[PDB]
RNA sequence: AUCGCUUCUCGGCCUUUUGGCUAAGAUCAAGUGUAGUAU
C-alpha cells in the first residue's frame, strides 16, 4: 500500500475548466510572437552592457597613463594558424554516433 | 587543395538542407535542474 | 523477393563442411580498388632532388 | 468525385527540433498547451516547450526504449512505458517516479488512459492487454484473446469502452465491465499498428499496411475503405475540423479529409544532415490543443512541427 | 622446430580446414595441425594460398606502376602490394630482381661478387613466401594420424 | 513476472531487436510471398552486425533493396545503443562509480573496437587525399636539418662494423631488457616459450645471432603483422604492441647500439631531457635555480616581464610522414639501417578480427621508437627556436655548453628566449621581455585578433591548487601578453607537421602587477617567489620548500614551494582502486606488498612535495583504512570494531604483514 | 602540363638552388607555383593507368 | 635506347637510393 | 496425331536446413608411470 490518495489538477494547475474556455491559437500565438521578440532582444542588451563596460576602459586607463611622477625575423615559417576560427564546429550537430562532435572529444580524451 | 582529416566535413548544413523558412534547434542541455519541478506546488 | 541465403565468414554451429567458394565470396570488400592522390608524386620528387 | 471535399489548407514544416540519441518513439501534448513530453530509444522523457522549443528537462529512470508517454488530464501525473515491461507513474511535482505497476510478461508497447475514471490500460507484445487501477496500482483485468502482439490501445467513456489493434491483424473492442471481446474485425490482412477515435463524430480509423478503413462504433459497421498511402503506417491522428494524418515507416506522411478521404497532400520530409536515406520513418504524431500544430516524432531523431499556410486558395483542385 | 619449412601434406589439410571453419577461426585450425602456430598459419594462407594472388608473370603495365610506386613511397612495401594487386614478398624480389637484370648486364659477368649471400645452415625468417617440400613415400606415424 | 534486472540486459535487448524486426518482414512482404525465409533475414542481420564491429563492408549480391534499406537501419540503430553505454560506462569508471572487473573488461573490449575504426579511417583518408605535409613545407624542414647537423660538423652512424669489439656487450644489454619482461610469471604461452629459447641460444653462441642481426638490416623490408591491446589506467588507455621474436631481438640491439653511438657523436643538444644521469626531481631543481641565475630576472623598475610557456606537441607520434622521416633519418644513419627503421613502421595492425595497414605514423612499441620520436623532436625544436638561437644554446662543436647556461652574460640578453628544454613532447620555454618588446608584440596579435568585448580575461587557464593571492591575477595587460605570446609561437609550427592547443597549455607571467610565477614541470607543480617582493621575511617554516641561492654572492633571492600535481594525485588514486580489485586479493601478503610498492613508489619519487599537499595527505589515509578493512573482511568481522592494529605494521621476519604506515594511527 | 622527364627535373633543379641553397653557383665557379603547373610524363601516364584500372574493376 | 623506359626507370632508382649521405664528401 | 507402361536429362518446389547474445564469449600446451578393465 502506498500513495493510497489521488492527487488532483488545481485551478492553478491547468484544471479543465480553464481549459474548456481555451483561446489556444491567441495564446500559443502571443507567446510564440514574445519568445521570438525577446530572444533577439538580448543580443542588442548585450552590447548596450558592453557599451559601459568600452566606455569605463579610456577613463580607467588614463590614471596610469597621467604622468604620476610629475626577434621574430628568424622563423622559417609565418601565419601558419592565421584564421582558424573554432566558433563553427561545436554548432553543427551529426547524426553519425561516430563522426559526432562529442565522439571525437571523447576520443582524444580517453586514449593517449 | 589541402584538407586535414581532423577539419574535413561530410554532411551538409542544417540550413542549407531545410532551406531558410524552416527553424532549426539544437538542445544538449535542460535549461532547469530536475529540483525545479514543473507543476509548481500551492504555496 | 528471392533472398540469397546467409553463408557467414564466422558461426556454423552445427559443424557443417561448407566448400572454399561460397565461404571466400566477399565480394563487398573487392570492389573499393585502393588509389592514390598525385600529391605524392610532387613531394616525393620535391625531397629526392 | 461523387463528394465535394471541404477544402483545408496545406501544412508546411517550419521547426526541426534536435537533440535526442536514439528514436522517438512517443509523443504527447499537455492539457495546457505550455509543453509536450516525448520518449525515446535513448531510455530517456523530455519535457519540451511547445512555444519556445527549448528543452525543459530530462527525465532518466527507464532500463531499456521508452515506447509509450502520456499526460494525465485530471492528475498531475505522467504515465510512461517501455520495453522495460515497466509502466511507471512520474508524479511532476516531485519529478520522481512514485508507483511502478509490475505485471507484465514482455515489452509494454502502448499506453492510454480512460477519460473519466482514472483508469491506466496497457499494450503488451505477449498478446494481452492489461487494466490497471492509478491509486492501488492492482490488476483489474487481463484481456487476452489476441494471438500476437497488440499494438495500439485507445479508451473512450461510451461503449465501447476499449478497442485494441494488434499484429495478429484482427481488432478486438472490449467490454471493460466483463473483460470479453464483443466484435472481432479481421478485414485487415496485415497488422494494424494504429487506431484512432474522432473527437465529434462516432466513428474510429485504423490503419495497416493494406488501407486504412473508417469503421462506425458501437458493432464496428464497415463504413469507408480509404486508400493511397501504401506503406507500413505506425500512427493515425484526427483533428476536429476533419484533418486526418498518417504517418508511415518509410516516412511518408498523407494528410486527408476524415469526411471524403480525399488526399489533399503528400509530405515526404527531409532526413537530419549526417542520417543515413533509409533511417527517414515516422513513429508518433500528435496535435497539440490548439489543433493548428502538428507535433511529429521522426526515426532519424527530430522533431519536425508544422503549421498551415494562410494563404488564400488556388490548391483546392 | 615449431614452425620450419612447409610440406604438401599439411597444405591440402590447410585448405579443407578452412571449409570446415572459416577465415576467422585460426585456432581451430592450427589444433588440427602439429607444430604449427594459429599466427603462422595465417600467414601461410595470406602470402601464398589466397588463390587471389596473381601468382602468374609480370606484365609490362605491373612493372611501370611498380617502379613508379617504388619511387613514389620508399621501402613502404605494404602501403603498395594491394595497389598492385601483389604479395608484398613478390613486390620486393620482383624491384630486386628488375635491378639486379639491369646494373649486371650493363657493367658485370655473370656473378662478379659475392657467390653465397645465400644462407645455408641457419633458419629462413619467413619460408611462408617460399614453396612447398613434397610429401615423403614413407610418412610417419605423426603424419598419418594427422 | 521476473524483471530485466542487470544481467539479463543486453540479453532481453537483443531478443526485443529481433522481434521488432519480424514484425516488419511480415508486414513488407507482398501477401503471396512463400510464408518462408524469415530466418534467412534475421541471420543476414546478424552478419551485418558482425561485420560492423569487425569493419569489414558488408554487401549482398542479390539481396533486394526494401530488406537491404531495414537491416541498415537496425544495425545503426543498435550502434547507437553499443556505443553510448561505452560512453555511459567509461565516464563511470573514471570517477570511480560501483564497477565489477567484468564490465571493466567489457568496455575496454569496446573501447578497443572504436579506437581501430576511427584509425582505419584515419590511415585509408592519407592516402586518397594525399600527404598533408605540403612538398615545400617538407623541403623547408629537411634544409633546416641540414644546416644545423653541417654547424656541429655532426659524424654519421655507419653501418656497425665486423670487428666492431663492442657489439658482444651491446647483445647482452639487449637480450637482459628483453628477458625482463617475463619476470611476472611461470605461466607462458607457445609465442613467449619460443622467445626464450631463442634468448638462450643467442647467450650460448653471440657469434650466430650477431651475423643474423646484420644480414636482417641489410636485406630485410617486408615484416609480420604485429599485434595491438591497451593498458587501461581507468582516467586513460594506454597501447601496446606485440612484436614477432625474431624480429624483437634484432630491433633490440639496433636500439642499443644507435643510443650508444648518437651520445658518443654527440648527435642530441643538452635539452633533451630523460638524461641517463639526472632523475626528474632533479631536472625541476636545476630548471628553478636555473630561472634564478639568470641577469635582472626579477627586476620591474622599467617595466620588464618573464613570461613562462608550457605546452605539449599534441599529435607529435601520430603524424609523422614516413616518406620524410626516411630521408631525415638518413642524414644520421647509414641508409640501409635507415631503410630498416622506415619499413619497420608499415606494418599490419591486428586485433582479432580487425586488420589495417599502418602507414601514417610510427609504431610506439617497437624497440627503437624512442630514438625516432627524439631525434624528430630535435627537428622540431629547431622549428620554435630558429637556427640562430639554437647554436647559442648549444654552444661552440669543440666546447659545448651544459643544461642551462651560455659563453656569456651578453648572449644571454641577446634574445627573448631564455631558457627551453623538450622533455618528450613536452615543451617549456622561459621568456624575458623588456618594456618596449612587450607592447609591440601584444598589437600584433590584437590586430589579427582584436577584443572590444573583454572576451581575453574569461577562457585564461588558471591553476586553482594555490589561494586567490597566490594564483595569477588577469590584469589586461598580462592576460594580453600571455595570449600573444602562445599566438606567436604556435604559428611557427606547421599544423600538418604538429599542433599546439590552448585547451592544454599554460601560461604565466610574472609582471609589477603579479609577484607569482606557476609552473607544473614533472609529476609536481611549483611557483617561485622572489624574496625582494611581496614575502619580505626569510621564512623557515616547512621543510617542503627550497631556498634557493644566486650562484654568484651565495644569497638566498626567492623560495619554490612544492606541490604534487593535480594529476600524480589521480594516477595513485587509480592504482589503489586497481589493487582493491582480482581474486588473489584474498591472500593478504600479496596486498600488503602492492599497497607499499605504490607508496614508495609515490613517496620515494615527490619526497618534500608531499607534506604541503594537504589534500593529497587526507588521500593517503582514505586508502590506507580502505585496503586495511579488505583484510578485515577476509576474516569477516564485520561492522565491529576494536580490531588490532599489530597484526599489520609488525615487519614480516615477525610474521607480520609488514604494512607501511601513512597515517596518525594509535595503538 | 605534361613535361618530358628529363626535362621536368632539370627544370626543377634550377628553382631549388635558388631558394634553398644559393651558393651553389659559386661553389660549382617559387616551388609550389612550378609543381602545380608541370608535371614529369611517368607521373602523367600513372594517373592513366589508375583511371583504366578503376574502369576494368567497374567492368568485372 | 630510350625506348625502353623501363631500363632508364630502373637506372635513375638505383642511383637515388645507394647515394651516401650529404654529410660526408660525395 | 493421340493415350498408357518402362529407362534417361532438366526447370520450379527442394529457406524441409545452419534454432539467440555478451570481451572474434574467454583461453591454447605436455610427458611418464601406475591401476583398472577387457580379451
Amino acid at each position: 500500500p502506498s500513495h493510497t490518495k489521488i492527487k488532483y489538477r488545481q485551478t492553478t494547475q491547468d484544471a479543465p475548466e480553464e481549459v474548456r474556455n481555451r483561446d489556444f491559437r491567441r495564446e500559443l500565438e502571443e507567446r510564440e510572437r514574445a519568445a521570438a521578440r525577446e530572444k533577439n532582444r538580448d543580443r542588442p542588451t548585450r552590447e548596450h552592457t558592453t557599451s559601459s563596460s568600452v566606455s569605463k576602459k579610456p577613463r580607467l586607463d588614463q590614471i596610469p597613463a597621467a604622468n604620476l611622477d610629475a626577434w621574430d625575423d628568424d622563423v622559417v615559417f609565418k601565419n601558419c594558424a592565421k584564421g582558424v576560427d573554432d566558433q563553427k564546429k561545436d554548432k553543427r550537430f551529426v547524426n553519425d554516433t561516430l563522426r559526432s562532435e562529442f565522439h571525437k572529444k571523447f576520443m582524444e580524451k580517453y586514449i593517449k | 587543395e589541402v584538407v586535414l582529416h581532423e577539419d574535413k566535413k561530410y554532411y551538409p548544413t542544417a540550413e542549407e538542407v531545410y532551406g531558410p523558412e524552416v527553424e532549426t534547434i539544437v538542445q544538449e542541455e535542460d535549461t532547469q535542474p530536475l529540483t525545479e519541478p514543473i507543476i509548481k506546488p500551492v504555496k | 523477393w528471392k533472398i540469397p541465403p546467409c553463408i557467414s565468414n564466422w558461426k556454423n554451429a552445427k559443424g557443417y563442411t561448407i566448400p572454399l567458394d561460397k565461404r571466400l565470396a566477399a565480394d563487398g570488400r573487392g570492389l573499393q580498388t585502393v588509389h592514390i592522390n598525385e600529391n605524392f608524386a610532387k613531394l616525393a620528387e620535391a625531397l629526392y632532388i | 468525385t461523387m463528394p465535394k471535399p471541404q477544402w483545408h489548407p496545406p501544412w508546411k514544416l517550419y521547426r526541426v527540433i534536435s537533440g535526442h540519441l536514439g528514436w522517438v518513439r512517443c509523443i504527447a501534448v499537455e492539457p495546457g498547451n505550455q509543453w509536450f513530453v516525448t520518449g525515446s530509444a535513448d531510455r530517456t522523457i523530455k519535457i519540451w516547450d511547445l512555444a519556445s522549443g527549448k528543452l525543459k528537462l530530462s527525465l532518466t529512470g527507464h532500463i531499456s526504449t521508452v515506447r509509450g508517454v502520456i499526460v494525465s488530464t485530471r492528475s498531475p501525473y505522467l504515465f510512461s512505458c517501455g520495453e522495460d515491461k515497466q509502466v511507471k507513474c512520474w508524479d511532476l511535482e516531485y519529478n520522481k517516479v512514485i508507483r511502478h505497476y509490475h505485471g507484465h510478461l514482455s515489452a509494454v508497447y502502448g499506453l492510454d488512459l480512460h477519460p473519466t475514471i482514472d483508469v491506466l490500460v496497457t499494450c503488451s507484445r505477449d498478446s494481452t492487454a492489461r487494466i490497471w487501477d492509478v491509486r492501488t496500482k492492482a490488476s483489474v483485468h487481463t484481456l487476452s484473446g489476441h494471438t500476437n502482439a497488440v499494438a495500439t490501445v485507445r479508451c473512450q467513456a461510451a461503449e465501447p469502452q476499449i478497442i485494441t489493434g494488434s499484429h495478429d491483424t484482427t481488432i478486438r473492442l472490449w467490454d471493460l465491465v466483463a473483460g470479453k471481446t464483443r466484435v472481432t474485425l479481421t478485414n485487415h490482412k496485415k497488422s494494424v499498428r494504429a487506431v484512432v477515435l474522432h473527437p465529434r463524430h462516432y466513428t474510429f480509423a485504423s490503419g495497416s499496411p493494406d488501407n486504412i478503413k473508417q469503421w462506425k462504433f458501437p458493432d464496428g459497421s464497415f463504413i469507408q475503405n480509404l486508400s493511397g498511402h501504401n506503406a507500413i503506417i505506425n500512427t493515425l491522428t484526427v483533428n476536429s475540423d476533419g484533418v486526418l494524418v498518417s504517418g508511415a515507416d518509410n516516412g511518408t506522411m498523407h494528410l486527408w479529409d476524415w469526411r471524403t478521404g480525399y488526399n489533399f497532400q503528400r509530405v515526404h520530409a527531409a532526413v537530419q544532415p549526417g542520417s543515413l536515406d533509409s533511417e527517414s520513418g515516422i513513429f508518433a504524431c500528435a496535435f497539440d490543443q490548439s489543433e493548428s500544430r502538428l507535433l511529429t516524432a521522426e526515426a532519424d531523431k527530430t522533431i519536425k512541427v508544422y503549421r498551415e499556410d494562410d494563404t488564400a486558395t488556388e490548391e483546392t483542385h | 622446430i615449431k614452425g620450419g619449412v612447409w610440406r604438401n601434406t599439411e597444405d591440402e589439410i590447410l585448405k579443407a580446414a578452412v571449409m570446415k571453419y572459416g577465415k576467422n577461426q585460426w585456432s581451430r585450425i592450427a589444433s588440427l595441425l602439429h607444430r604449427k602456430s594459429a599466427k603462422q598459419c595465417k600467414a601461410r594462407w595470406y602470402e601464398w594460398l589466397d588463390p587471389s594472388i596473381k601468382k602468374t608473370e609480370w606484365s609490362r603495365e605491373e612493372e611501370e606502376k611498380l617502379l613508379h610506386l617504388a619511387k613514389l613511397m620508399p621501402t613502404q612495401w605494404r602501403t603498395i602490394a594491394p595497389i598492385i594487386g601483389r604479395t608484398a614478398a613478390q613486390c620486393l624480389e620482383h624491384y630486386e630482381f628488375l635491378l639486379d637484370k639491369a646494373a649486371q648486364r650493363d657493367n658485370e659477368e655473370e656473378t662478379t661478387d659475392d657467390p653465397r649471400k645465400l644462407k645455408p645452415g641457419e633458419i629462413d625468417p619467413n619460408p611462408e613466401t617460399k614453396p612447398a617440400r613434397p610429401d615423403p613415400i614413407d610418412m610417419d606415424e605423426d603424419e598419418l594420424e594427422m | 513476472a521476473k524483471t530485466v534486472t542487470k544481467q539479463r540486459v543486453e540479453s532481453h535487448f537483443d531478443l526485443e531487436l529481433r522481434a521488432a524486426v519480424m514484425h516488419d518482414i511480415l508486414d513488407m512482404m507482398p501477401e503471396g510471398i512463400k510464408q518462408n525465409k524469415a530466418r534467412t533475414i534475421l541471420q543476414h542481420l546478424s552478419e551485418a552486425w558482425r561485420c560492423w564491429k569487425a569493419n569489414i563492408p558488408w554487401k549482398v549480391p542479390g539481396l533486394p533493396t526494401p530488406i537491404e534499406n531495414m537491416i541498415l537501419r537496425y544495425v545503426k540503430a543498435k550502434a547507437d545503443w553499443w556505443t553510448n553505454t561505452a560512453h555511459y560506462n567509461r565516464e563511470r569508471i573514471r570517477r570511480g562509480a560501483t564497477v565489477d572487473k567484468t564490465v571493466c573488461k567489457k568496455n575496454l573490449g569496446r573501447l578497443t573496437r572504436l579506437y581501430l575504426k576511427a584509425e582505419q579511417e584515419r590511415q585509408h583518408n592519407y592516402l586518397k587525399d594525399g600527404p598533408y605535409i605540403t612538398a615545400e613545407e617538407a623541403v623547408a624542414v629537411y634544409t633546416t636539418t641540414v644546416h644545423w647537423l653541417e654547424s656541429r660538423r655532426f659524424s654519421p652512424i655507419p653501418f656497425p662494423p665486423l670487428s666492431y669489439k663492442h657489439d658482444t656487450k651491446l647483445l647482452i644489454l639487449a637480450l637482459e631488457r628483453l628477458k625482463e619482461a617475463y619476470s611476472v610469471k611461470s605461466r607462458l604461452n607457445q609465442s613467449q616459450r619460443e622467445e626464450l629459447g631463442l634468448i638462450e641460444q643467442a647467450y650460448d653462441n653471440p657469434h650466430e645471432a650477431l651475423s643474423r642481426i646484420k644480414r636482417h638490416l641489410l636485406t630485410q623490408r617486408a615484416f609480420k603483422e604485429v599485434g595491438i591491446e591497451f593498458m587501461d589506467l581507468y582516467s586513460h588507455l594506454v597501447p601496446v604492441y606485440d612484436v614477432e621474436p625474431l624480429e624483437k631481438i634484432t630491433d633490440a640491439y639496433l636500439d642499443q647500439y644507435l643510443w650508444y653511438e648518437a651520445d658518443k657523436r654527440r648527435l642530441f643538444p643538452p635539452w633533451i631531457k630523460p638524461a641517463d644521469t639526472e632523475p626528474p626531481p632533479l631536472l625541476v631543481y636545476k630548471w628553478c635555480q636555473g630561472i634564478n641565475n639568470l641577469q635582472d630576472v626579477w627586476e620591474t623598475s622599467e617595466g620588464e616581464c618573464n613570461v613562462m610557456l608550457e605546452s605539449r606537441f599534441e599529435k607529435m607520434y601520430e603524424k609523422i610522414d614516413l616518406t620524410l622521416l626516411n630521408r631525415l633519418l638518413r642524414l644520421i644513419v647509414d641508409h640501409n639501417i635507415a631503410d630498416y627503421m622506415t619499413a619497420k613502421n608499415n606494418v599490419v595492425i591486428n586485433y582479432k578480427d580487425m586488420n589495417h595497414t599502418n602507414s601514417y605514423g610510427i609504431i610506439r612499441g617497437l624497440q627503437f621508437a624512442s630514438f625516432i620520436v627524439q631525434y624528430y623532436g630535435l627537428v622540431m625544436d629547431l622549428l620554435v627556436l630558429g637556427l640562430h638561437r639554437a647554436s647559442e644554446m648549444a654552444g661552440p662543436p669543440q666546447m659545448p655548453n651544459d643544461f642551462l647556461s651560455f659563453q656569456d652574460i651578453a648572449t644571454e640578453a641577446a634574445h627573448p628566449i631564455r631558457l627551453f628544454c623538450r622533455y618528450i613532447d613536452r615543451i617549456h620555454i622561459f621568456f624575458r621581455f623588456t618594456a618596449d618588446e612587450a607592447r609591440d608584440l601584444i598589437q600584433r596579435y590584437l590586430t589579427e585578433h582584436p577584443d572590444p568585448n573583454n572576451e581575453n580575461i574569461v577562457g585564461y587557464n588558471n591553476k586553482k591548487c594555490w589561494p586567490r593571492d597566490a594564483r595569477m591575477r588577469l590584469m589586461k595587460h598580462d592576460v594580453n601578453l600571455g595570449r600573444a605570446v602562445f599566438w606567436d609561437i604556435k604559428n611557427r609550427l606547421p599544423r600538418s607537421v604538429t599542433t599546439v592547443q590552448w585547451e592544454n597549455s599554460f601560461v604565466s607571467v610574472y609582471s609589477k602587477d603579479n609577484p607569482n610565477l606557476l609552473f607544473n614541470m614533472c609529476g609536481f607543480e611549483c611557483r617561485i617567489l622572489p624574496k625582494c617582493r611581496t614575502s619580505y621575511e626569510e621564512f623557515t617554516h616547512k621543510d617542503g620548500v627550497w631556498n634557493l641561492q644566486n650562484e654568484v654572492t651565495k644569497e638566498r633571492t626567492a623560495q619554490c614551494f612544492l606541490r604534487v600535481d593535480d594529476e600524480s594525485m589521480q594516477r595513485f588514486h587509480n592504482r589503489v582502486r586497481q589493487i582493491l580489485m582480482a581474486s588473489g586479493s584474498t591472500t593478504f601478503t600479496k596486498i600488503v606488498n602492492k599497497w607499499n610498492t605504490a607508496l614508495i613508489g609515490l613517496m620515494t619519487y615527490f619526497r618534500e612535495a608531499v607534506v604541503n599537499t594537504q589534500e593529497l595527505l587526507d588521500l593517503l589515509v582514505k586508502c590506507e583504512n580502505k585496503i586495511q578493512t579488505r583484510i578485515k573482511i577476509g576474516l569477516n568481522s564485520k561492522m565491529p570494531s576494536r580490531f588490532p592494529p599489530v597484526v599489520f605494521y609488525t615487519p614480516k621476519e615477525l610474521g607480520g604483514l609488514g604494512m607501511l604506515s601513512m597515517g596518525h594511527v594509535l595503538i | 602540363r605534361v613535361l618530358d622527364e628529363e626535362e621536368y627535373i632539370e627544370g626543377l633543379q634550377t628553382v631549388i638552388q635558388r631558394d634553398f641553397f644559393p651558393d651553389v653557383e659559386k661553389l660549382q665557379a617559387s616551388l609550389d607555383v612550378f609543381l602545380s603547373r608541370y608535371t614529369s610524363e611517368d607521373n602523367a601516364s600513372f594517373q592513366e593507368i589508375m583511371e583504366v584500372a578503376k574502369e576494368r574493376s567497374r567492368a568485372r | 635506347a630510350s625506348q625502353d623506359r623501363i631500363l632508364q626507370e630502373a637506372q635513375n632508382l638505383m642511383a637515388l637510393t645507394n647515394v651516401d649521405t650529404p654529410l660526408k664528401g660525395g
